[PDB]
DNA sequence: AATGTTCCAGCGGAATCGGCAGCGGG
DNA sequence: CCCGCTGCCGATTCCGCTGGAACATT
């Protein structure tokens, strides 16, 4: 029921909080390790599933949201943030790179991989949040 | 004068049969009947058009309207007609080659024909796939009516069995072919081979809908499917009477004439009597032609309030279509 | 900055891969108006404005050469709504370029096809020719053939967006306002399309209005009533229609958001209501009706042209009646009754009170015609009222100084009619002078305008009536130095020096005359 | 998504075994590679002309891709078909094409198989539309691309799962090295010969899905269920011709203008009224007046009661039928109504009669909604949806009156030799398979006009009869029945 | 003249998207 | 009075269907 309303996508307050929320206590999970933080990875890995291929900018904004206190829930997703990266004009393409940032250690190549999406035209579009973040 | 009004019984034997249409079935290359196709049951739409006068003179010849065909230039450089081939949208492209070279190459249909192209045993031909704008009805050929013979033969060999037949039909050299089906019938002042046209491969579309015998979300509450039984009882439009045991049809809806052209004969009428005067209001008999009979109505409300009360909520309204002239008043 | 981007700009049009350049293009033109619009300093400002504006690159050229590519239509729109941005930015100092600039409106108008195109460049050129009113420029703009254009387009143009109707109609209608020499021959024509196209706009009993056109055909009908009145007068013909439609566009229908049409059709009224006098008096209830829970909307910009078209409805009205005020004294009475509800009314709306006491004061001339005594019960009425509250009520411990100007505006309205002044509320009414004039700084702007016009109002009645009070005039300005040039300079509220009134008096003995 | 456009990456195999015939003279199958991306080109540019096609090729010498991977070489981004693009597969066909591909980019090399992968993810990653289904065809026939590897197998395994999370589905037909299906490949994991399809089911054809009608079917009073009114057939039509200008093949830009009341001027569309002289006189009425009174009820069906399927005739046929199916999203709740009609109107065999109203002014028109029901099995068979079928109804004058005087029987023996005709002729009537011959010859000249081959096509009349077959498959009966009552006489 | 075809014009579905209001904070 | 988001709702574009008016033929 907690990771239910990550799918209620009408008030931002409502799923972005969620997954706000959701973060906090898989990072916390995680962090006191017990035997319950596989389960929910997984559990809201599904509804980021389903958001993923039939609403892109409320599953990018979820994302977000969870990968601000846990970035080891991106390491599924990366192939799909990737391949969602070009599409993206805004504030989403900012929020991509943002979660593209959570896990630039330990990407293997992580060059071909933003070359090929052109990373260095979208460094030089006019605006000061998504220049800093490409920097970053 | 409540029916002669409500039908087109006031017009009788004025209208002429309308027109044969003289061609032959062909079964194969041998056998041949000669026929004639009258056109039948059709769209009928008015015969005059408005006509584009200026205001303050009334005159039709006082003003022509002109169609040119400029550019896309800095200005408007027009081009004249005779610099102008039609093009045809391919891919992402336009090709040329306009109207002399598709009139050479285009299909040539061989001319008239009527020819047979075998027969359909079961309902393979459903009237769900008519797609038509007509309906022929082909008699015979007079003056040693071998032909009608033959055909009363052909007919009866159809219908009594459920066999249908198929049938290639073309108006003449221009229009295009066709194919299409040919019912058998069941008259008894005349015999007929009724034909429709019937749909190419790729005029029929494949839509996927979500069945509803299968659903839970929308499964109906039995007491909601005797509602509507009830409501379907209470609302028949066809009876038993007369002590015949026959169905007998209320509310026959293929009567009554269009309303369409009625009501704009009327309102010419009332234009051309009294010019100052606005829109007439549409004539309450003309209401009343276009509304069942109150019995049923009476019987209905009670079922009707039955299923509004037991269904469950119509809850969603949030439009409306509010016209100018109520806006402003 | 500018011309690495400028440069690179051009070099885009001649890549390949369009649609893929098209974006880097989009992305050059935002950075570098960006960077033109934040510069404040006229050596690099006027660089960049020449830059901008070059012949062999610059932004006209790339627009016109990337007119028959559809790849870059986003860039265009981009660089037309920076234009209307620079042009607002900048002024007159444009004017060279400005043909330059309005041709390129123009073509882009006539060889882009998205509205979201056409709507900017239509927006660039209404802007165009509005910045340059009167100039030099208006006979180069070639106004006769701009409007032979943009009239051929209402016939021998099928259905347009109606967000591009609704700038064709206004500008067809600048076109009537600014530059009306070569309007001259074919306004007449205009005045038709307008009266017909609202017509079905308004009268459809078939289709849904549509709005934007609306908005749009009441605004150009606006500005061609500039230099082309309509009076009843002269045509009771057409200007009966005009007032039909304004009040149809006005009065409350099922009730609309988008508040649109409304707000045009009485900034319409507020501008011309002199034009059609006649039919309103024929409506005197219903307008003011109307025009008051108008002005009780609440939306910022309905407000404020609501409450100019119930001042020009007032006046207008005043000055009919004024004329006859005999057979009308049945309107004197109404509206006497509806100015002494309001007052009588214990509410918080200052505006309807302002409004009120000024309508009042507006109606004393017509009233000084019935009775002659009235105007008299006036001015003593009205000085006692003012007198009580702001002379002596909570010298401090309050907050209605806000209708202190409206007061004053009365006040003078009324002592204009009556002959032999009273002579004894001379000295309060000094008093109240001398106080607006010290209370000049507690007022917000676009709130010192009208308590410099009641003060110069003010001043203009009792100078007209001889020289035992123009002696009030020397009296007054003397008290009001006095108390300006006794003050200190080195839930809150401020104190001001001596700063806060020069603009006052700069009004006063400068700015009176476009004002008075 | 109705705004889905669909997509399609082709992936050939160019590495050394499409470049012999398998020591035949028959195809290589490179060749037949070509040929069924230009069978696919023809198709879909006159079918699906919105879809994004791709060709790449891998295993060649020479690369270009975004990426810069060896050995890859896309020969076309994806996007919508064009003559263009045809012709440059064009240029590949037979073994003259197949010596000009070895000499532009040359097959033979290692290729990766993982890299490639990457490169049809990128491409489509790459654009900016709403993508219905990603496909790539791969076109090879070697199995095991790993034959010496096997980091390189599981990185590509790993990559085709990396592409099938993202909604790509890669599916294999395999170019049969001995010319026919016994090469069994494992590879039932990356994927999710059925070719001679691809090489020509479809010659021509359309796509799409939409309302038609959004409306309220109304229970007479205030009960209201939204429904939508969808068109299950349609009498598709060549495309309209594009006015072109001769000297530049462009388009011309019309525009048509009214004016010259003797004096030459423009006139707006309010000087203007419509008129009608009848007889002598000449009636006249303004735009919105000749509009309006055309206008009876609001948009909608309104039920007029219920008749059973029996009594109403199935020869009143005059506007193709209509499918009523239940739209909830305006009025909620009103796919529950609409099931409890179907299923009692089904039981009862009994159709709905409605006054029918599709636009906001247009005169109602009587419709019988005739309840259908779903059909289905195992294999799925999913042609006709549950719902109600709109039979259009005449009213009186859309009839017409026949001579009908004339009245005469056969004798009851003619009858059994043309049910021998018959039942010798009688044939299943069809799937589909009848496609317009003016439509598919108009189709055919545009391909040629366009490509500018050899010369166009003759489409093969399905629609003409096989008159030398039912004259053989008949034989001596139907001479019998021309002389068995009824000779010439002379 | 009867009709079928072509052409032009108008309405609506669907997706997109921008800004218009109104609603909290400063 | 400002200032700022943020729902959301209106209009555009793109299709596509229908209707009406014009065409050309026996």
């Amino acid at each position: 029921a907690l990771v239910n309303n990550m799918s209620f996508v009408r008030y931002k307050e409502v799923y972005a909080a969620a997954a706000e929320v959701l973060g906090l206590i898989l990072r916390y999970v995680m962090e006191r390790k017990n035997i319950l933080e596989e389960s929910l990875c997984e559990l809201v890995a599904k509804q980021l599933k389903q958001h993923q291929n039939t609403m892109e900018d409320k599953f990018i904004v979820c994302l977000n949201k969870v990968t601000k206190s846990f970035p080891p829930l991106a390491d599924r997703f990366m192939n799909a943030v990737f391949f969602l990266l070009p599409k993206f004009h805004g504030v989403l393409k900012t929020l991509c790179l943002e979660v593209v940032l959570c896990r630039v250690e330990g990407m293997t190549e992580l060059y071909f991989q933003l070359k090929s999406k052109d990373f260095v035209q979208v460094m030089r579009h006019r605006d000061d949040e998504r220049q800093k973040v490409c920097l970053d | 004068f409540s029916e002669s009004l409500r039908k087109l019984c006031v017009f009788k034997k004025i209208e002429r049969h309308s027109i044969h249409w003289p061609c032959r079935l062909t079964i194969g290359s041998n056998l041949s009947i000669r026929i004639a196709a009258y056109k039948s049951i059709l769209q009928e739409r008015v015969k005059k058009t408005w006509t584009v006068v200026d205001a303050k003179t009334l005159k039709k010849e006082d003003i022509q309207k002109e169609t040119v065909y400029c550019l896309n230039d800095d200005d408007e450089t027009e081009v004249l007609k005779e610099d102008i081939i039609q093009g045809f949208r391919y891919g992402s492209d336009i090709v040329p080659f306009s109207k002399v070279d598709e009139e050479q190459m285009k299909y040539k249909s061989e001319g008239k024909c009527f020819s047979v192209l075998g027969f359909c045993k079961s309902s393979q031909v459903q009237r769900r796939f008519f797609m038509g704008n007509q309906v022929l009805k082909v008699f015979a050929a007079r003056d040693d009516e071998a032909a009608a013979v033959a055909l009363s033969s052909l007919i009866h060999a159809l219908d009594d069995l459920d066999m249908v037949a198929i049938v290639r039909y073309a108006y003449d050299k221009r229009a295009n072919p066709q194919v299409g089906v040919a019912f058998p019938h069941i008259k008894h002042n005349y015999e007929c081979l009724v034909y429709v046209q019937l749909p190419f491969m790729e005029d029929l579309r494949q839509y996927m809908f979500s069945s509803l015998k299968n659903s839970k979300k929308y499964a109906p509450t039995e007491a909601q499917l005797n509602a509507v039984d009830a409501l379907i009882d209470s609302m028949s439009l066809a009876k038993k009477d007369e002590k015949t045991d026959t169905l007998e049809d209320l509310f026959p809806t293929t009567k009554i004439p269009n309303p369409r052209f009625q009501r704009l004969f009327q309102c010419l009428l009332h234009r051309a009597l009294h010019p100052r005067e606005p829109l007439p209001p549409i004539q309450q008999h003309i209401w009343n032609m276009l509304n069942p009979p109150a019995e049923v109505t009476t019987k209905s409300q009670i079922p009707l309030s039955k299923i509004k009360t037991l269904f469950p909520l119509i809850e969603a309204k949030k439009k409306d279509q509010v016209t100018a002239q109520e806006i402003f008043q | 900055g500018v011309r690495c981007s400028l440069l690179r700009l051009q070099e885009t049009l001649s890549a390949a891969d369009r649609c893929g350049a098209a974006l880097a293009g989009h992305q050059l033109i935002r950075g570098l108006g960006q960077e033109c619009v934040l510069s404040s300093s006229p050596a690099v400002l006027a660089l960049q404005t020449s830059l901008v504006f070059s012949r062999d690159f610059g932004l006209l050229v790339f627009v016109r050469k990337s007119l028959n590519s559809i790849e870059f239509r986003e860039c265009r729109e981009e660089i037309l709504k920076f234009l209307c941005i620079f042009l607002e930015k900048m002024g007159q100092k444009i004017a060279p370029y400005s043909v330059e600039i309005k041709n390129t409106c123009t073509s882009v108008y006539t060889k882009d096809r998205a509205a979201k195109c056409k709507i900017p460049a239509l927006d660039l050129l209404i802007k165009l020719l509005q910045t340059f009113r009167s100039s030099r420029l208006m006979d180069e703009f070639k106004i006769g053939e701009l409007f032979s254009k943009f009239y051929g387009e209402l016939a021998l143009k099928k259905k347009i967006p109606d967000t591009v109707l609704e700038k064709v109609y206004e500008l067809l209608g600048l076109l009537g306002e600014v530059h009306p020499s070569e309007m001259i021959n074919n306004a007449e024509n205009l005045f038709r399309a307008f009266l017909g196209e609202l017509k079905t706009q308004m009268t459809s009993a078939v289709r849904e209005p549509k709005l934007p056109v609306l908005a749009g055909c009441l605004k150009g009908l606006s500005s061609l009533l500039c230099n082309f009145t309509k009076s009843m007068e002269e045509d009771p013909q057409t200007s009966r229609e005009i007032f039909n439609f304004v009040l149809k566009a006005i009065r409350p229908q099922i009730d609309l958001k988008r508040y649109a049409v409304p707000s045009a059709g009485l900034r319409l009224f507020a501008l011309h209501a002199s034009q059609f006098s006649t039919c309103l008096l024929d409506n005197y209830v219903s307008l003011f009706e109307v025009l008051l829970k108008w002005c009780a909307h609440t939306n910022v910009e309905l407000k404020k042209a609501a409450l100019s078209a119930l001042e020009s409805f007032l006046k207008q009205v005043s000055n009919m009646v004024a004329k006859n005020a005999e057979m009308h004294k049945n309107k004197l009475q109404y509206f006497m009754e509806q100015f002494y509800g309001i007052i009588r009314n214990v509410d918080s709306n200052n505006k309807e009170l302002s409004i009120a006491i000024r309508g009042y004061g507006l109606f004393a001339g017509p009233c000084k015609v019935i009775n002659a005594k009235d105007v008299d019960f006036m001015y003593v009425e009205l000085i006692q009222r003012c007198k009580q509250m702001f002379l002596t009520q909570t010298d401090t411990g309050d907050d209605r100084v806000y209708q202190m100007p409206s007061f004053l505006q009365s006040v003078a309205s009324v002592l204009l009619y009556l002959d032999t002044v009273p002579e004894v509320y001379t000295p309060v009414l000094e008093h109240l002078v001398v106080m607006q004039i010290d209370s000049f700084p507690q007022y917000s702007p676009k709130m010192q305008l009208v308590c410099c016009r009641a003060i110069v109002k003010v001043f203009l009645a009792l100078a007209a009536k001889g020289p035992v009070l123009r002696n009030c005039i020397s009296t007054v300005v003397h008290q009001g130095l006095i108390r300006i040039c006794s003050k200190p300079v080195v839930g809150k509220w401020k104190v001001p020096t001596y700063k806060d009134y020069v603009d006052l008096f700069r009004h006063l003995l400068s700015s009176d005359q476009m004002m008075d | 998504k109705y705004s889905g456009r669909d997509s399609l990456i082709f992936l050939v195999d160019a590495s050394k075994a499409m470049f012999e015939s398998q020591s035949e003279d028959e195809l290589t199958p490179f060749d037949m590679s070509i040929q069924c991306i230009q069978s696919v080109y023809i198709s879909k540019i006159i079918s699906s002309d919105r879809d994004l096609l791709a060709v790449v090729f891998y295993g060649t010498e020479k690369d270009k891709n975004s990426v810069n991977f060896k050995n890859i070489y896309v020969l076309q981004e994806l996007d919508n078909p064009g003559a263009k693009r045809i012709l440059e597969l064009d240029q590949f066909k037979g073994q003259q094409g197949q010596k000009r591909f070895q000499d532009m980019m040359g097959h033979g090399s290692d290729y990766s198989l993982s890299e490639v992968l990457w490169v049809c993810a990128n491409l489509f990653s790459d654009v900016q539309f709403k993508m219905s289904h990603k496909r790539i065809m791969l076109f090879t026939n070697e199995d095991n691309p790993h034959g010496n590897d096997s980091a390189k197998a599981s990185r590509a395994r790993t990559k085709a799962g990396d592409l099938r999370d993202t909604g790509i589905f890669l599916d294999l037909m395999h170019l049969k090295k001995p010319g026919g299906f016994d090469i069994s490949l494992f590879y039932r994991d990356i994927i999710s010969s059925k070719l001679e399809d691809l090489l020509r089911k479809v010659r021509a054809k359309e796509t799409r899905k939409r309302a038609l009608s959004r409306l309220k079917l109304k229970l007479n009073k205030d009960i209201v269920i939204s429904v939508g009114i969808y068109n299950l057939v349609q009498k598709a039509l060549k495309p309209p011709p594009i006015k072109l200008y001769r000297e530049t093949n462009e388009p011309v830009k019309t525009k048509t203008r009214t004016f010259n009341t003797s004096t030459g001027g423009l006139l707006l569309p309010s000087d203007t009224k419509r008129s009608q002289i009848y007889g002598s006189r000449q009636i006249i009425l303004e735009k919105e007046e000749t509009e309006e009174l055309k206008r009876f009820d609001d948009p909608g069906l309104m039920l007029m009661g219920f008749k059973p399927l029996v009594l109403l005739k199935k020869h009143h046929y005059l506007r193709p039928s209509l499918f009523v199916y239940p739209e909830e999203s305006l009025v909620i709740g009103s796919s529950t109504l609409f099931s409890a009609l179907l299923i009692k109107c089904l039981e009862k065999e009994v159709a709905a009669l409605c006054r029918y109203t599709p636009r906001r002014n247009i005169p109602p028109y009587f419709v019988a909604l005739v309840p259908q029901e779903e059909e289905l099995d195992d294999q799925k068979i999913q042609v006709t949806p549950p719902g109600f079928q709109l039979v259009f109804l005449p009213f009186a004058d859309d009839k017409r009156k026949m001579p009908f005087t004339e009245k005469i029987m056969a004798t009851p023996e003619q009858v059994g030799k043309m049910k021998a005709i018959v039942e010798k002729l009688r044939f299943t009537y069809r799937s589909d398979s009848f496609e317009n011959p003016v439509l598919q010859q108009h189709f055919r000249n545009l391909e040629a006009l366009a490509l500018d081959l050899m010369e166009p096509e003759q489409a093969v009349d399905l629609t003409l009869p096989k008159v030398e077959a039912m004259n053989k498959r008949l034989g001596s009966l139907v001479d019998e029945f021309k002389e068995l009552v009824y000779p010439p006489d002379y």
